């Protein structure tokens, strides 16, 4: 329908013939979903606080006959709000309620219960919540937790074979990883013996631990080994035949089967000789004795005549022993298979080498292996075996553990207990014995089917569960202390472990961090992030090979483009636009279902394992109206590769082509043309773009940014929109339409816009109204634009005029050249807001006073500071001026005549009080925004903060009184309506109150009902509004809780306007970023036939050098867009009729071949888009899809329609000399980027200043002093240069020498120009350290 | 270091004093052997915690987590004492600026922004106000500086002119990373740096920071003017050739300068010398024209201590005639007639330095920069969609290779060909087809363009900017252009083998999704490799630099008769390196001999340079005995005659110069040793008979 009432102001032109049926998801559902599932109440016991309370509860003391049952929990409303809480600067957290119930059991009496204990809730900890945008609040910070990627718990099939073993064979291993607790792994050695390593401890044989599982050798061999049969009697000595159980043989003699030889001596072992004795029916045959010496007995057979232990299982048989066994009365003997073709003699070396044959000695041996210091006492070994191996608390599998456990073991059951079992680990050892046998496939570590993501829900559940156990220990000891505890859940539960665990977790963690805010882009792509750092997933911070590579599982879920190009590469990832998280943590991406020859519109979400078997067609392919594929052979992918397949082999579809990219790199137009490396660089440079004064929507674009800007939460959107009444920059109100409303409470929705405010990146943010007044608003319309947003469409940079040319060598390599025009148009200018706060107080000499006196300073500061208060709002603070005066007490001294007259003439503070204040260090200057200060508990006698205490009251009463006027006024008009026909009079009612003395009497019913009702809701709304105003005022006058280490906190905002600067930096969307050499005047710029000097000058060499394609098509297509907008602007200058311009606008929309459903003029044709022509008169909003973007045919056809030369090259004349350059020159308009790399912030030039007490070296940068560093490479550079004096006075005089700096400086000021080598003090520090060591050093002459 | 408690020290001393006074008190109490034994083990563990911590007990500090610091951590801050001592201290007087490029001013200069000025020079400004006496008291002069008086700027100008400033980039590799320039003030917050030196520092304009240090007084400024100047040291003691980078707009500008064209404008020209001003700047004469009769004067340096003039008519172009005005004096004119790429422009400066001296190649290279940027801007070079050319044979080659591979997989379906031989076979067909698309690409790159004059079949070479960069060599390569138009090749990071699904789409054409997946795969592998090689390179430079620190190079002449024989490598069909570059330099033991005997060419040891060595190139001698290092010489160090004259100064080398520190930076000079490690017979053919 493409109605787009909110987008009717600017209609972005769409390209490409590939339709998108699946709409863009809300895309924050990872953090929003994780949070809403972290706080929930469900009977199913979903993972969260209820799962933790159900996990730990019931809490029963040891031999205490007392239990604690969980009432679960319910969350309440926080005391503060989002915005007000961030303004106060305190962490935002809701209390927890619904405490657990207790229980008491009678001692020595079974089932006896004196009473049931049900107690009121108790305050425990603080549970932080999430803002609607997906952030958190701690101490007034944004606090977002990065998503994590970890190994999914389950059986791992690993190889670990290669040149690292150097054994000449391929090793194999497998390890079960629980969600918590110790790890259990198996390890091969070249001896081919299965070993067991538990949590890096020395690997014991399999027979000692499996013996600790209480399985005798008979069950070992008879379980994990074959049986068959053996027959010794009558001297025939015959065995059964298993022709289908083995392929192979070794025959040194003939073997006859039923009177005929099946395989002759030395005859071929081939299937011709196999099937001869296989397909035919053959029974047990007699063999010679010599084959027994190689065979191994299976079961345990002992002589029946006497009680010796001879002929034990798992032992070699002796030719002389056959006479002792066969004559003992044993007719049949079970012997092991023991023939190596597809099998091997595993576990035998474990049985032979394993010293412990019993489970008790096995438990003692594994106990001694666990604890080297203390010999085992044999008493706790039984608990160490279960608690170490199979136990409820110390072993955790649950949903993913048992799932990937069974599916990894090829088991039928998909669910089970969260604990290990003997048959389970025996099955793992069996499948591992098969992997060692050579059958079966291994698993890849980088394969995301073995990977799972963890979020705020699972993480916070883990830490909160650990803290809950830490509470369970002390509560268990408390209940075990006393025999009978009445009303136990009162003082037993301490909130310090809870609030310390959750406040320490969200407070300080590697994953939880504050964001540096530049544009909504960095906020949303910083909101969605995958991290392999933190706990797990991190081996080392140096080198690495296979972990940082790209697996085929990285196609439709994680974006290979976006990445931390810095020291750690390939670790931090970004999910796809359409990527979704499964309930078990797996990453599923959409695929459109296809049935027979028609493509069905049903969407199916497939994981890596599910999509591995199915075949999915290429993203871009020919499509027909009937649904069938035009081309017979369609490119399709199955597993790890792609090839042409028939139309019947395609199961699914890739839907949109944007699934492989992320939101950060998906906004870069013409991605298929530009190289992946420079696209990676540009995508890495999209986050650092600082918002400027005014945002101009990109005229070359994608169209995903439309959804990114509205879904980022930065812009101010409207809820249940309607006809707007009042508009303003501070506030916006909307009268809601009466179509869909709740019948109660009446009222309208009010909004408060955020003005200039400091961010974590020291940038500036604001929201501005997009509408004038009286304009209706639908649901989802953006009312106000945030920083770097224009009309709800994301613009984080500014376009400007572009021409490709070297100019007098000023543009070299990637260096950039900017005209003074854009410098003087205020473009690219940004505001940096720094906050300064001086907080000390807390003196044992008495409290500190703020301002009211400035000692040892003239009236210059007293003119800026108020008498009873601080400086005026929006003043000029330059240099070391004192922004806030402060005085601190000093120690008392004797009076004496001197200080007596000094205190008599001085008076007031007596001048003995120190001058320490908030004064700003040098190098910082600007205008102040607002001073928020602070208010303590029970503090008074201060004129400060009174202006904000009154301002918040006048604001809350100002915006709160509007609803009171709408309510009291609406019900008042309802009184004027109900008084009709009861003795009404317009002339009387429109000139008097009470409305006829409360509608008079009339027909009695209206008297008491209408009058008593009018008084009822009249006093109800009046007194209710007054009560709400008082409750709101108390929150304003109560303040916040400051740390005890200060009486009063003062904090001041300051803002600075920084503008396009020569050093600076500038970036493109395709990865080209450079510093500006110099800013040239307008007269020196080349101009076209119309006399339009060029704004920017870049280097064409970077296109072939750095392999950047997209810049050319960007500039040319942008030149076409500004050509259309230039012609429409000319039409507005000519004041043409609506229809004449309407024709060119319609042709502009529908030109080309299809590639859209849009039709101009479709809505009323006389307004809206007709005014949108005057909106886009500056430029045409042309969009291109990521991989579906425009082609040079449509670029040359559109740009040719824009009257511009089809070649995209315009004859230019030199600016300085007026001469024409040889050959045509490429000009265009591209999207540019302002960055935080500006030289005012980066560069600090330091000479001499304060130093460090150790080695007497300077501290470093930002301290106003310091020499940066010239390291050992510079020492080597000077040694190679041959000048030893620069290193002499550089390494010693200007650093270590204490007297060399004073004498050297005295020689520079005096002009002697002489220095001495001196004695380095850092060498003396080495002397002192070694002297502190037990080794003595003393210098000689 | 404040809550203070004196961490990492007092935490240990309180425990050790606690156990000492505890064992003394219990010692006076006569505690049992178990109590005093526990006091003795906690005692030895406590003093252990003092001297060496983290080896066994790993005692943790207060806030636990990270083990507490001990004396072992006090000796070595991170690795060794390099942080505290024996390596670079923070020192003083540092700008820490951002790179910019001035095209103007001088090869050795500086753009210390005014903002940067007078902040570092404060002591010299106070002393100047003292000696000159414009101020009264010290605090009054400090007030004159802090009040931003305009009078201070004149004295500041007096100081800055002759006061040099040395510049460095933080990742310093070789000796030329730190140089000495003569600063001049430019309004701004940045530093405009000489473009030719930017590639010498390897620094880029992406915004990497820069270190600015101030030398002090006599040996610093004077040794920096006599040593550390960028023009004083040009020859790099690594490759042996002078290191200058007249690339980018210099190669493009001089390539558009030197070239010919059929017809066009101007035809022939009778005027010769002053044809650039009137002919070029007036009208009627193109910047470059073929068949110009303009005479040109020559200067013959063959005479001893004297230059012999000459004049002759040589076939050339207008742009080459303009370029010859830059070439000083006695250089031959045959050097400027060529395509004049990034290579040919080097040997020009080489022969200029090794004939006319250092000043003519300094002012000459500098003027090469000026004319290169100037005529580069006047060239009007650019790039666009129509600039690149897509060959029409690419479709037939891709279709033919697709048919052949279809027959290959047909043979695999029939079972006649194995999967491995079919795999490598398909790789061979797509490789050969890629070569075909490359050759057709080149054909349409040069011979596609036509110009109509006379018989019209002569035309001319294509003027496209992509081709000017390919042949000129300012940037790009035939392989990168092959990625622009022709096939991109095939690589797989996880597998390490060539994939069976080639990429048939040019950059101008829309790339497939999976093609982009493979491209970002191999690109990510490339970023991992290039990011990985830096640490190993710096570590190798650390090892070799630590091993080579020993050479004093003290004595002048040892006078040893032992030497190493010098013969060419002669590997393969053609020799890899000639005999000249290897034999030149050092000194020769005994003397070389012609086919006639009894005659010696050189008097025992001689310094081999462009004269003597080229005289040896005219003879038939294939082997030259050359005495060098590791052969005899001294007990510690090497005499000057074994190393040779190769250095920034091409004359000789003198006592005291350390070749060990200069060494290891030629091997460790490349930042990236290799990329991908290059993915790692019966007939004998020879080039000549």
């Amino acid at each position: 329908m493409v109605y787009s009432y909110t987008e009717k102001k600017r209609i972005r032109k769409d390209f490409g013939k590939r339709p998108q049926v699946l709409d863009v998801p809300y895309l924050l559902s990872i953090q929003l979903d994780s949070f809403q599932k972290f706080i929930e109440q469900d009977p199913e016991g979903q993972y969260g606080l209820e799962a933790a309370f159900r996990s730990v509860f019931p809490i029963q003391s040891y031999s205490g006959n007392s239990e604690l049952q969980y009432v679960s929990y319910r969350l309440g409303e926080p005391v503060f709000d989002v915005q007000e809480c961030q303004i106060r600067g305190v962490t935002y957290s809701a209390p927890l309620r619904v405490k657990l119930r207790l229980v008491i059991y009678e001692r020595e009496a079974p089932e006896g219960t004196v009473k049931d204990i049900k107690e009121q809730e108790v305050y425990m900890g603080e549970i932080p919540l999430m803002t609607d945008n997906g952030t958190f609040v701690i101490n007034g910070t944004e606090r977002v937790i990065v998503s994590q990627l970890h190994r999914s718990p389950g059986v791992f099939f690993d190889s670990d074979k290669g040149k690292t073993h150097s054994s000449g064979k391929v090793l194999y291993n497998a390890r079960i990883i629980p969600y918590r607790g110790s790890w259990l792994d198996f390890e091969f050695d070249p001896k081919d013996n299965l070993f067991v390593r538990i949590d890096r401890r020395r690997k014991l044989p399999a027979t000692i631990i499996l013996r600790a599982l209480n399985y005798t050798t008979e069950q070992i061999l008879d379980l994990f080994f074959e049986k068959v049969i053996f027959e010794i009697r009558d001297n025939k000595l015959q065995m059964e035949l298993v022709p289908e159980r083995l392929r192979g043989e070794t025959a040194s003699f003939d073997i006859e089967a039923n009177g005929k030889v099946y395989v002759e001596k030395g005859r071929r072992i081939t299937a011709r000789h196999i099937r001869q004795l296989e397909k035919d029916d053959v029974k047990l045959i007699e063999v010679p004795v010599e084959y027994i010496a190689g065979k191994v007995v299976a079961k345990d057979y002992i002589d029946e005549s006497t009680g010796e232990l001879i002929c034990a299982a798992n032992m070699e048989l002796s030719l002389d022993l056959l006479a002792k066994l066969s004559q003992s009365g044993h007719k049949r003997i079970e012997t092991l298979f023991t023939n190596d073709l597809d099998h091997g003699p595993y576990i035998s070396e474990t049985l032979r080498v394993d010293p412990t044959n019993d489970r008790l000695s096995a438990l003692v041996e594994i106990y001694r292996m666990m604890r080297p210091g203390e010999p085992p006492t044999r008493e706790a070994a039984e608990s160490l075996f279960e608690n170490l191996f199979f136990s409820e608390d110390r072993y955790d599998l649950s949903a993913v553990g048992r799932m990937k456990f069974n599916r990894s073991l090829l088991r039928e059951e998909i669910e089970g207990s969260g604990i290990l079992s003997k048959d389970d680990i025996i099955d793992v050892m069996k499948k591992l014995i098969d992997i060692r046998n050579g059958k079966g496939e291994v698993d890849d570590i980088d394969h995301l089917g073995n990977r799972r993501i963890r979020s705020v829900g699972e993480m916070a559940e883990n830490q909160f569960r650990v803290g809950l156990v830490r509470v369970e220990r002390a509560v268990k000891e408390r209940l075990s202390l006393g025999d009978l505890d009445t009303l136990m859940p009162q003082d037993m539960i301490n909130a310090k472990p809870i609030s310390a665990a959750v406040k320490e977790f969200f407070g300080s963690s590697q994953l939880s961090q504050f964001m540096d805010q530049n544009n909504p882009l960095s906020e949303i792509t910083h909101k969605r992030r995958i991290s392999a750092l933190g706990p797990g997933g991190l081996t080392r911070e140096r080198a690495g090979f296979e972990v940082r590579d790209v697996h085929p599982t990285h196609y439709g879920r994680v974006c290979p483009i976006e990445t931390p190009e810095g020291p750690n590469i390939g670790l931090i990832n970004s999910l796809s636009v359409y990527a979704q998280t499964n309930e078990y943590g797996f990453l599923e991406t959409p695929y459109r279902k296809v049935t027979d020859g028609v493509v069905t519109d049903e969407i199916h979400y497939l994981s890596a394992i599910e999509e591995g078997n199915y075949v999915i067609a290429q993203a871009n392919s020919n499509l027909d109206e009937e649904g069938h594929f035009v081309e017979d052979l369609v490119t399709c992918r199955s597993k790890g590769e792609s090839s042409l397949f028939s139309r019947d082999q395609v199961d699914y579809m890739d839907v949109s082509t944007q699934q492989v990219v992320s939101v950060g790199a998906s906004l870069i137009p013409f991605l298929e043309h530009d190289d992946a490396n420079r696209a990676l660089m540009g995508a890495n440079m999209q986050r650092q773009a600082v918002p400027t004064l005014r945002a101009d929507k990109p005229l070359v674009g994608t169209g995903m940014e439309r959804a990114v800007a509205v879904d980022s939460g930065v812009t101010a959107v409207a809820k249940r929109g309607g006809v707007v009444q009042y508009v303003d920059a501070s506030r916006i109100v909307i009268k809601v339409n009466e179509d869909e409303m709740y019948p109660g409470e009446a009222g309208i929705d009010i909004y408060n816009l955020t003005k200039y405010t400091r961010s974590n990146q020291n940038t500036c943010i604001n929201q501005m109204p997009c509408v004038s007044l009286g304009e209706p608003v639908e649901r989802g319309d953006v009312l106000a634009d945030g920083p770097s947003t224009d009309l709800g469409e994301l613009a984080l940079g500014q376009n400007m005029r572009v021409a490709f040319m070297p100019w007098n060598g000023y543009n070299f390599e990637d260096s950039i050249l900017v005209s003074e025009r854009v410098v003087q148009e205020d473009r690219f200018t940004t505001i940096h807001i720094q906050e300064l706060a001086c907080v000390s107080r807390d003196t044992k000499l008495g409290p500190e006073e703020i301002t009211a006196d400035i000692p040892n300073v003239g009236e210059a500061a007293l003119s800026k500071l108020d008498e009873s208060g601080i400086v005026y709002i929006g003043a000029e603070v330059t240099g070391g001026d004192i922004l806030v005066g402060k005085v601190t007490p000093k120690g008392e001294t004797q009076l004496t005549p001197e200080e007596k007259l000094l205190r008599a003439i001085f008076g007031e503070k007596a001048s003995d009080v120190k001058d320490s204040s908030l004064r700003v260090p040098n190098g910082v200057s600007g205008t102040v925004i607002d001073v928020q200060v602070f208010t303590r508990d029970g503090v008074e006698k201060d004129k400060r903060a009174l202006e904000i205490e009154e301002m918040q009251l006048k604001q809350a009463k100002k915006d709160l009184s509007e609803e009171l006027q709408i309510l009291e006024a609406g019900l008042f008009s309802r009184i004027r309506a109900v008084l009709v026909a009861g003795g009404v009079e317009a002339e009387k009612l429109d000139k008097l109150p009470r409305d006829r003395w409360l509608e008079l009497g009339l027909t009695d019913e209206e008297k008491q009902n209408q009058l008593e009702q009018l008084a009822e809701q009249y006093d109800e709304l009046k007194h209710e509004f007054e009560k709400k105003l008082e409750a709101k005022r108390r929150k304003i006058t109560q303040g916040d809780d400051l740390a005890p280490g200060v009486l009063k906190i003062v904090k001041v905002y300051l803002a600075v306007k920084r503008r396009i600067q020569p050093g600076d930096k500038m970036a493109g969307r395709h990865g080209n970023k450079g510093v500006i050499s110099k800013i040239n005047p307008i007269e020196d710029m080349p101009y076209d036939e119309n006399g339009t000097p060029v704004d920017i000058v870049l280097n064409p060499l970077g296109v072939p050098s750095r392999m950047n394609i997209g810049q050319i098509l960007e500039t040319h297509l942008g030149m076409a867009a500004k050509g259309i907008g230039d012609k429409i602007n000319a039409m507005l200058k000519q004041q043409q009729e609506v229809a004449k311009l309407r024709e060119f606008i319609q042709r502009a929309y529908d030109l080309g071949a299809d590639v859209r459903q849009k039709v101009d003029l479709s809505t009323f044709s006389d307004e809206e888009v007709m005014r949108l022509a005057e909106n886009l008169r500056k430029g045409m909003p042309i969009a291109t899809p990521v991989f579906d973007g425009a082609k040079e045919a449509e670029i040359k056809e559109l740009l040719k329609l824009g009257d511009l030369p089809t070649s995209g090259q315009i004859r230019l004349y030199d600016g300085r000399t007026g001469e024409q350059f040889e050959r045509p020159v490429t000009v265009g308009y591209m999207y540019m980027l302002k960055l935080n790399h500006l030289v005012d912030d980066k560069m600090h030039a330091r000479s001499t200043g304060s130093y460090s007490l150790v080695t007497q070296q300077p501290l470093g940068g930002k301290a106003q002093f310091g020499g940066q560093r010239f390291g050992e490479m510079e020492v080597w550079a000077l040694e190679a240069y041959g000048a030893a004096y620069t290193l002499q006075e550089m390494l010693t005089v200007k650093s270590d020498d204490v007297n060399g700096r004073t004498k050297m400086y005295k020689n520079i000021v005096d002009g002697n120009h002489q220095m001495e080598p001196g004695m380095p003090e850092s060498f003396n520090v080495l002397l002192k350290e070694i002297r502190s060591l037990g080794i003595n050093i003393e210098l000689e002459d | 270091v404040p809550r203070f408690a004196t961490s990492d020290l007092n935490d240990l001393y309180r425990r050790v004093i606690n156990r000492n006074n505890r064992l003394k008190r219990l010692l006076d109490l006569a505690a049992p052997d178990i109590i005093v034994r526990n006091e003795k083990r906690m005692l030895q563990e406590a003093v252990d915690a003092l001297l060496d911590n983290g080896r066994r007990g790993r005692a943790i500090t207060g806030s636990n987590k990270r083990p507490l610091k001990s004396l072992a951590d006090m000796i070595k801050g991170k690795q060794g004492r390099f942080r505290q001592n024996l390596l670079g201290k923070r020192v003083d007087y540092s700008g820490r600026s951002v790179i910019t490029v001035g095209p103007y001013l001088r090869l050795h200069q500086c753009g210390l922004p005014k903002k940067m000025a007078l902040e570092l020079f404060k002591p010299f400004i106070y002393g100047k106000l003292e000696l000159r006496g414009l101020a009264t008291t010290i605090k009054a002069a400090k007030k004159m500086v802090e009040r931003e008086e305009a009078v201070v700027w004149d004295i500041l100008d007096e100081v800055i002119r002759e006061h040099p400033v040395l510049l460095n980039r933080a990742p310093t590799l070789h000796r030329l990373g730190i140089q000495a320039f003569e600063p001049v003030l430019i309004e701004g917050k940045a530093i405009q740096l000489h473009p030719l030196v930017c590639a010498a520092y390897n620094a880029d304009f992406d915004g990497d920071q820069m270190a600015v240090h101030v030398p002090l007084t006599l040996e610093a400024q004077l040794e920096a003017r006599a040593l550390m100047m960028s023009t004083n040291n040009i020859l790099s003691p690594a490759n042996g050739e002078p290191i200058i980078v007249p690339s980018q707009d210099v190669v493009l500008g001089l390539y558009y300068m030197t070239r010919d064209c059929v017809n066009a404008k101007g035809e022939g020209m009778v005027l010769t010398g002053p044809k650039e001003a009137e002919r070029l700047y007036r009208s009627g004469l193109a910047s470059l024209h073929a068949r110009v009769k303009v005479r040109i004067t020559e200067y013959e340096k063959d005479a001893n201590g004297e230059l012999v003039a000459k004049t002759s008519l040589k076939d050339t172009t207008v742009g080459r005639a303009i370029l010859w005005m830059i070439v000083p004096k006695g250089l031959p004119y045959s050097i400027v007639n060529q395509a004049l790429g990034k290579k040919a422009i080097s040997k020009m400066l080489n022969t200029c330095y090794r004939i006319l001296g250092l000043k003519p190649t300094v002012i000459f290279a500098d003027q090469i920069m000026y004319t290169g940027f100037a005529y580069a801007a006047r060239s009007g070079a650019s790039v666009g969609i129509d600039d690149m050319v897509i060959p029409e044979k690419k479709h037939e080659i891709i279709s033919e290779a697709e048919a052949e591979v279809a027959e290959i997989q047909e043979q695999f379906q029939s079972g006649l060909v194995t999967a491995g031989e079919r795999y490598n076979k398909v790789i061979d067909i797509w490789a050969a087809a890629n070569d075909r698309v490359s050759k057709a690409m080149m054909d349409n790159l040069q011979t596609e363009t036509v110009i109509n004059r006379d018989g019209q079949e002569e035309k001319q070479v294509s003027f496209n900017s992509i081709y000017m960069m390919a042949d000129s060599g300012a940037r790009g390569s035939a392989a990168q252009i092959r990625q622009l138009a022709g096939m991109r090749g095939l690589m797989a990071k996880p597998d390490g083998s060539i994939i069976e699904t080639p990429i048939t789409a040019n950059f101008r054409e829309g790339l497939n999704v999976l093609q982009y997946f493979i491209s970002t795969h191999g690109a990510r592998k490339g970023l991992a490799d290039t990011a990985l090689k830096t640490a190993n390179s710096g570590y190798l430079t650390r090892r070799l630099v630590d091993v080579a620190q020993d050479l004093v190079v003290t004595e002048d002449d040892c006078g040893t008769h032992e030497g190493i024989m010098m013969t060419p490598v002669i590997e393969g069909g053609d020799v890899k390196e000639p005999l000249r570059d290897r034999v030149l330099g050092r000194v020769t033991a005994e003397d070389v001999l012609k086919p006639g005997t009894a005659d010696i060419l050189v008097p025992r040891n001689t310094l081999l340079h462009e004269q003597w060595c080229d005289l040896l190139e005219e003879n038939s001698v294939d082997a030259v005995k050359v005495r060098s290092v590791v052969s005899c010489d001294t007990d510690f160090g090497v005499c000057a005659h074994c190393y040779g004259r190769d250095l920034a100064r091409g004359h000789i080398i003198n006592k005291g110069e350390a070749i060990g520190v200069i060494a290891a930076q030629s091997i460790g000079e490349p930042g990236t040793q290799l990329t991908m490690r290059t993915f790692h017979e019966s007939s004998i053919q020879v080039k000549n008979k």
